[PDB]
RNA sequence: CCGUGAGGGAAAGGUGAAAAGAACCCCGGGAGGGGAGUGAAAUAGAGCCUGAAACCGUGGGCUUACAAGCAGUCACGGCCC
RNA sequence: CGAAUGCCGGCAUGAGUAACGAUAAAGAGGGUGAGAAUCCCUCUCGCCGUAAGCCCAAGGGUUCCUACGCAAUGGUCGUCA
RNA sequence: UCGAUGUCGGCUCGUCGCAUCCUGGGGCUGAAGAAGGUCCCAAGGGUUGGGCUGUUCGCCCAUUAAAGCGGCACGCGAGCUGGGUUCAGAACGUCGUGAGACAGUUCGGUCUCUAUCCGCCACGGGCGCAGGAGGCUUGAGGGGGGCUCUUCCUAGUACGAGAGGACCGGAAGGGACGCACCUCUGGUUUCCCAGCUGUCCCUCCAGGGGCAUAAGCUGGGUAGCCAUGUGCGGAAGGGAUAACCGCUGAAAGCAUCUAAGCGGGAAGCCCGCCCCAAGAUGAGGCCUCCCACGGCAGCCGGUAAGGACCCGGGAAGACCACCCGGUGGAUGGGCCGGGGGUGUAAGCGCCGCGAGGCGUUGAGCCGACCGGUCCCAAUCGUCCGAGGUCU
């Protein structure tokens, strides 16, 4: 037998292929479904993806924003059914896999360390020009 | 008291109604009934199931023979499911519906000759203030001259793990007949690829 | 620690009994198919440098 | 508790073990056959075969890799020129480990030999 | 994961700034208090003339931890600060405002008003 | 040999009448032994007169793996001489 | 003499047990030899370098060199010292 | 007991008693209700965190269902500590002409690697369970576990002037503890990747290796082993009872729970649940396999069914034991695809006087994880092993 496949088979029914590709250093907006009172709304959340932990189906990416004077990090199952969508908003060129150090950097200092990623930008604009 | 022999492949999680459900997957089926225990003949009710076909070159005569009287192809493993009598010659996960509940058995991982802070959750001694070579020691095992002895069943360092453990009331999350796969919410003992039994639950 | 030390000499019988496990299990030997000289299985015959039917060593 | 860990320790810290495998590679890729202990061998198969297999790719880059562990260039030049070629159609297994029947006198260490394959 | 000794930032207009937890009001021997749970703590640093003052022993719900908190949807959440909102024995906030975000768990556990006065709920 | 020094202070005898003290051959690097040979005697072979006791080992007879105990004493029974 | 934590000596138990004296480190090849992880040569690796290198003085007193040896000393082995 | 039985408190680890602190079941109540008081039954589980002090104890803060009292040499120093006290130093108050003294205060003051026996925690070997084997099982008998709070519904109903506020029954959510698991969260991850300084080296540049720790520093880090993280458990139910409450009912024309007899009734006893277990010598049962071999309830020798040694190994493990495999083969190692991590290698070309930057490029490297492939090694073999006693 093969244990991996079977595992991959059980997951196979809950895998997403509509979410966009992205990297740490990018700025992301994640339209996320939320439940409250008593309905369900879609709460956007925009921050630097500082951590994409990978495992095929068990890939989970960490988005960081600074909300009113407080720094917030939050974890997203990359194949969660709660994510309505994900919009890219900037290609940051982090020169590293995990961005644990921008937790202590100033909004300015963070900008020097993640000046835009021109490449993965025109490359984006390269597409987007469908017919 | 339906039950089935099976192996442990691994565990991931799935989504069910905007909720994450940790699951452990099991290759339960298909188990062929190689013998039925009886009260008149053996004095008690059960069913000897087989699981995992085995290369006949490694199977010996008395075993090969026993597999004959049951018109059953060879197999790797043999376990019983007490007080269980399937109407047919073969058992499969189909006997489990989603939303049911089961008790799971597996030969837990083996921690070898493990310490007392690991087998019996002791606290050992401090790591400072004068601790002299006892940072992970138990403490005192008795009194003094009365009783002047050590208890039986006492808690000491020793082999821990690799012993039968039965987890109970797990949830049948889904069953994949196509492949003989039972999804059960929770933790199942033993390593992946290890043997497990999946018996109907005895709780309510 | 407080220097543990035996309370009583160990009888002959009590030591010689504890040594019921000191028997040497003699070495496992088999014949070499090309020189018939006894030697342990799974080793390059020290008597003719043969193993697996082919030559491998000078002896 | 050693569940699913590959690569021994050979009673040697992070580097003496690295220098061992290498210093056994050098002294193997040089002579074709050496006579060490059964363990030292077993763990020297995988280390070498990776080296040669890069020799098979022969590209500039590889040489600089293999040459870290081996340093010596002439030897390496003996690796990509002579040895490596007689292994192109061979898919892995460039080394053979055999055990010697007679046991060391000083410490009864089990002897085995590692050789380059045909 | 809040326990005794754990200083907590305060996110309201009481006058207090920082408080030392001294007891989680969540059972006979609970170890830690998290988002939505209520604690009793001291006032270790407040502002002059405010409602509270260095010394008072008060109640307040934890609104923001530095240890992520998991959720039934797999997601999590972690803030750069441990924060609480001073409240009264009826769970009402003795402040008139609240500062910074708060955790969407608070509503669940009966702290509607705070969730309302918070600038951004998450 | 101990102590810087005054000073302290041991252990250790015996082949045989006579070396006639084992040439030579054999296994072994040697030590050591196995025959040959000497002798009245060689478990008198120099690690030697006699060679006790603890202590160690080899072979044999009885006996022991559901039993308990200052180990022995009394009776009986089975096996060995 | 059966005892004096007796005196001299011999031999047991703990026991094939702890330990074999700095965690700076080892690997292969060639020779030697009855016999080699432990000796010689060669290459690779590690280690000291205000030293773990080089001189002088106290003290030790033949331990320096070479040839032939390994019973005993060498905390193993030894063809080495 | 002075040819030594080490003495306070704490930490660790328990276990027992019940004169019960809590949870449970009752009687009386100046018991309306809720909440209390007082005796009775009950020892299953539980009985928090802190501030002061060497402290036991006690006081106090915040809590709680509650923060119980006691025995085990005021349990526990061949298990730790060593604050007190209780050697030598020093000083204060006091007594003494003095040397010194007091237990009164004060600062300081060597706590000894190796377990022979019982005992305990785990693991094997031998033998035995009348033929010899390979498997799967009954469970006598032991062990483990046993806790509790909160909020809503019943219902602001019964009760009460009012505040307050139920029994019975029914749902939901927690706390501490326990067993296991590693999908997620979070740690380690000793060379999986990368960056960096100084020095020596290879080969001058470039690209690299050594050392700076037993990783030189730093930023990341699979598997594995982990918890703060995840699932699960406490039960339900059946039976017999304790204190109490009765039915029928004499003695004793009434009365009486008892003297004949039958009921109700505790978190506690029994079973049920999890784990071990037939050395359960009372050594059990079932399935299949082997057989009726030669020489003289015994011996010797050769086989059968089988096993053991040998080997390649394993989330199994100190050795041993256990589990898989041994060319009729995917067990380990290597090679290959995937996962995964690091995060755009070297080389060349373009821009820049230069450190550098850009593209080739998510490139190169690349342990453990899921699989494929006989390239390498588990070659070839050896040794044990029934003839089944008697009525
Ligand atoms: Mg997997
Ligand atoms: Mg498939
Ligand atoms: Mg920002
Ligand atoms: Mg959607
Ligand atoms: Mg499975
Ligand atoms: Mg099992
Ligand atoms: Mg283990
Ligand atoms: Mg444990
Ligand atoms: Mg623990
Ligand atoms: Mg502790
Ligand atoms: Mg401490
Ligand atoms: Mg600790
Ligand atoms: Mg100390
Ligand atoms: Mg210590
Ligand atoms: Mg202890
Ligand atoms: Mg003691
Ligand atoms: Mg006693
Ligand atoms: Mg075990
Ligand atoms: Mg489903
Ligand atoms: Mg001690
Ligand atoms: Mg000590
Ligand atoms: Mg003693
Ligand atoms: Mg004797
Ligand atoms: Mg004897
Ligand atoms: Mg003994
Ligand atoms: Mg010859
Ligand atoms: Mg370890
Ligand atoms: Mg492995
Ligand atoms: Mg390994
Ligand atoms: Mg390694
Ligand atoms: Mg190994
Ligand atoms: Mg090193
Ligand atoms: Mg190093
Ligand atoms: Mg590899
Ligand atoms: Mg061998
Ligand atoms: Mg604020
Ligand atoms: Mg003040
Ligand atoms: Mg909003
Ligand atoms: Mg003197
Ligand atoms: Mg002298
Ligand atoms: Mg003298
Ligand atoms: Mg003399
Ligand atoms: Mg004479
Ligand atoms: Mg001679
Ligand atoms: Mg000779
Ligand atoms: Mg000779
Ligand atoms: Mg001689
Ligand atoms: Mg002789
Ligand atoms: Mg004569
Ligand atoms: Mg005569
Ligand atoms: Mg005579
Ligand atoms: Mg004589
Ligand atoms: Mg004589
Ligand atoms: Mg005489
Ligand atoms: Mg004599
Ligand atoms: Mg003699
Ligand atoms: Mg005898
Ligand atoms: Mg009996
Ligand atoms: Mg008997
Ligand atoms: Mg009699
Ligand atoms: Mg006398
Ligand atoms: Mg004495
Ligand atoms: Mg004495
Ligand atoms: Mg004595
Ligand atoms: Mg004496
Ligand atoms: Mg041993
Ligand atoms: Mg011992
Ligand atoms: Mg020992
Ligand atoms: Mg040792
Ligand atoms: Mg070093
Ligand atoms: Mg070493
Ligand atoms: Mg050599
Ligand atoms: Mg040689
Ligand atoms: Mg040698
Ligand atoms: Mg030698
Ligand atoms: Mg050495
Ligand atoms: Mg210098
Ligand atoms: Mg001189
Ligand atoms: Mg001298
Ligand atoms: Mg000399
Ligand atoms: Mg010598
Ligand atoms: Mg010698
Ligand atoms: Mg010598
Ligand atoms: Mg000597
Ligand atoms: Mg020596
Ligand atoms: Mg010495
Ligand atoms: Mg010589
Ligand atoms: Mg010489
Ligand atoms: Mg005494
Ligand atoms: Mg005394
Ligand atoms: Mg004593
Ligand atoms: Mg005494
Ligand atoms: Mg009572
Ligand atoms: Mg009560
Ligand atoms: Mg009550
Ligand atoms: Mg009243
Ligand atoms: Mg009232
Ligand atoms: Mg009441
Ligand atoms: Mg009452
Ligand atoms: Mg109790
Ligand atoms: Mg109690
Ligand atoms: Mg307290
Ligand atoms: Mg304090
Ligand atoms: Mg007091
Ligand atoms: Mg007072
Ligand atoms: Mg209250
Ligand atoms: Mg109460
Ligand atoms: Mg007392
Ligand atoms: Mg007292
Ligand atoms: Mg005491
Ligand atoms: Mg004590
Ligand atoms: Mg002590
Ligand atoms: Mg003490
Ligand atoms: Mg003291
Ligand atoms: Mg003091
Ligand atoms: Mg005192
Ligand atoms: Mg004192
Ligand atoms: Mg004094
Ligand atoms: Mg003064
Ligand atoms: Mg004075
Ligand atoms: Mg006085
Ligand atoms: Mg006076
Ligand atoms: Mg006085
Ligand atoms: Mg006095
Ligand atoms: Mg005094
Ligand atoms: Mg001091
Ligand atoms: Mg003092
Ligand atoms: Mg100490
Ligand atoms: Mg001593
Ligand atoms: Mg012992
Ligand atoms: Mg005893
Ligand atoms: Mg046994
Ligand atoms: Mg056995
Ligand atoms: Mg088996
Ligand atoms: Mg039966
Ligand atoms: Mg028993
Ligand atoms: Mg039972
Ligand atoms: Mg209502
Ligand atoms: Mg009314
Ligand atoms: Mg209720
Ligand atoms: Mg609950
Ligand atoms: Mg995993
Ligand atoms: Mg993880
Ligand atoms: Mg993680
Ligand atoms: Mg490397
Ligand atoms: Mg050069
Ligand atoms: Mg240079
Ligand atoms: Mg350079
Ligand atoms: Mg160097
Ligand atoms: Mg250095
Ligand atoms: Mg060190
Ligand atoms: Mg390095
Ligand atoms: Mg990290
Ligand atoms: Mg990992
Ligand atoms: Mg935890
Ligand atoms: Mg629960
Ligand atoms: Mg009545
Ligand atoms: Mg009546
Ligand atoms: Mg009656
Ligand atoms: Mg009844
Ligand atoms: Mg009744
Ligand atoms: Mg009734
Ligand atoms: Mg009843
Ligand atoms: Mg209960
Ligand atoms: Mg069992
Ligand atoms: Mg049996
Ligand atoms: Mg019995
Ligand atoms: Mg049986
Ligand atoms: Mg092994
Ligand atoms: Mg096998
Ligand atoms: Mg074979
Ligand atoms: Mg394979
Ligand atoms: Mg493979
Ligand atoms: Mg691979
Ligand atoms: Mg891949
Ligand atoms: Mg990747
Ligand atoms: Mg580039
Ligand atoms: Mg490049
Ligand atoms: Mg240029
Ligand atoms: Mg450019
Ligand atoms: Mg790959
Ligand atoms: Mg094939
Ligand atoms: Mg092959
Ligand atoms: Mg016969
Ligand atoms: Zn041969």
């Amino acid at each position: 037998m093969n244990r991996g496949a079977l595992i991959k088979l059980v997951e196979s029914r809950y895998v997403r292929t509509d979410l966009p590709e992205f990297r740490p250093g990018d700025t992301v907006r994640v339209s996320y479904k939320v439940k409250e009172g008593n309905r369900t709304r879609i709460q956007d959340f925009e921050g630097i993806v500082i951590r994409i932990r990978r495992n095929g189906f068990n890939t989970t990416f960490t988005v960081r924003k600074v909300s009113y004077g407080v720094g917030v990090e939050r974890i997203f199952p990359l194949h969660s059914p709660l994510i309505q969508k994900i919009d890219i908003v900037q290609r940051g060129r982090a020169r590293r896999a995990k961005l644990y150090f921008i937790r202590n950097l100033s909004d300015r200092e963070i900008r020097r360390k993640l000046r835009a990623d021109r490449k993965r930008i025109d490359q984006d604009r390269a597409a987007e020009r469908a017919a | 008291m339906k039950g089935i022999l099976g192996v442990k492949v691994g565990m991931t999680r799935i989504f069910r109604d905007d909720r994450a459900v940790p699951v452990t997957v099991i290759l339960a089926g298909p188990c062929p009934v190689v013998q039925r225990r009886t009260p008149e003949k053996d004095g008690y009710t059960a069913v000897q199931l087989g699981f995992l076909p085995q290369n006949p070159k490694r199977v010996n005569r008395p075993l090969k023979g026993h597999f004959a009287k049951a018109g059953v192809e060879p197999v790797r493993i043999l376990r019983e499911i007490r007080d269980f009598n399937p109407e047919g010659d073969t058992v499969t996960v189909e006997i489990f519906k989603p939303g049911e509940r089961v008790d799971v058995t597996g030969t837990s991982k083996g921690r070898g000759f493990a310490g007392v802070m690991k087998r019996w959750n002791f606290a050992g001694g401090p790591d400072s203030h004068g601790a002299h070579k006892i940072h992970r020691h138990p403490g005192s095992i008795g009194n003094r001259k009365t009783p002047g002895r050590v208890y039986k069943g006492k808690k000491m360092a020793g082999h821990y793990g690799a012993e039968r453990v039965t987890v109970m009331n797990l949830e049948v999350v889904d069953v994949i007949p196509e492949e003989n796969l039972l999804l059960v919410k929770g933790a199942v003992p033993g390593p992946n690829g290890g043997l497990v039994i999946v018996r109907e639950t005895k709780k309510a | 620690a407080k220097h543990p030390v035996p309370k009583k000499k160990t009888s002959k019988a009590r030591r010689d009994a504890r040594r019921s496990h000191h028997a040497l299990t003699p070495p496992t030997l088999v014949p070499c198919p090309e020189c018939k000289a006894m030697k342990p299985p799974h080793t390059v015959c020290p008597e003719c440098g043969y193993y697996a039917g082919r030559k491998v060593l000078e002896v | 508790m050693r569940h699913l860990k590959s690569g021994r320790k050979l009673n040697r810290h992070s580097s003496h073990r690295l220098a061992l495998y290498r210093n056994q590679a050098k002294s193997l890729l040089t002579h074709g056959r050496i006579t060490t202990t059964v363990p030292k061998a077993k763990e020297l198969r995988g280390f070498v075969d990776h080296l040669i297999h890069l020799a098979k790719r022969g590209d500039l880059h590889a040489r600089r890799l293999v040459l870290r562990d081996l340093q010596d260039v002439k030897l390496v030049r003996k690796l990509f020129d002579e040895i490596a070629p007689r292994y192109r159609d061979r898919q892995g297994g460039y080394t053979r480990v055999l055990k010697l029947a007679e046991r060391r006198r000083g410490d009864g260490a089990p002897l085995a030999l590692v050789e380059l394959v045909e | 994961m809040i326990q005794p000794q754990t200083y907590l930032e305060v996110a309201d207009n009481t006058g207090a700034r920082k408080i030392m937890c001294i007891r989680v009001l969540k059972g006979s021997n609970a170890k830690y208090a998290t988002v939505g749970d209520v604690i009793v703590a001291s006032v270790k640093e407040a502002i002059p003339r405010g409602a509270v003052k260095e010394g008072d022993v008060v109640k307040a719900v934890v609104v923001r931890t530095k240890k992520e908190i998991k959720r039934p949807d797999g997601s999590a959440i972690r803030f750069d600060d441990n924060a609480a909102v001073i409240i009264n024995n009826q769970l009402e906030p003795r402040g008139t405002r609240v500062f910074g975000p708060v955790a969407r768990e608070l509503r669940e556990k009966g702290f509607m008003k705070i969730v309302s006065l918070a600038p951004e709920v998450l």
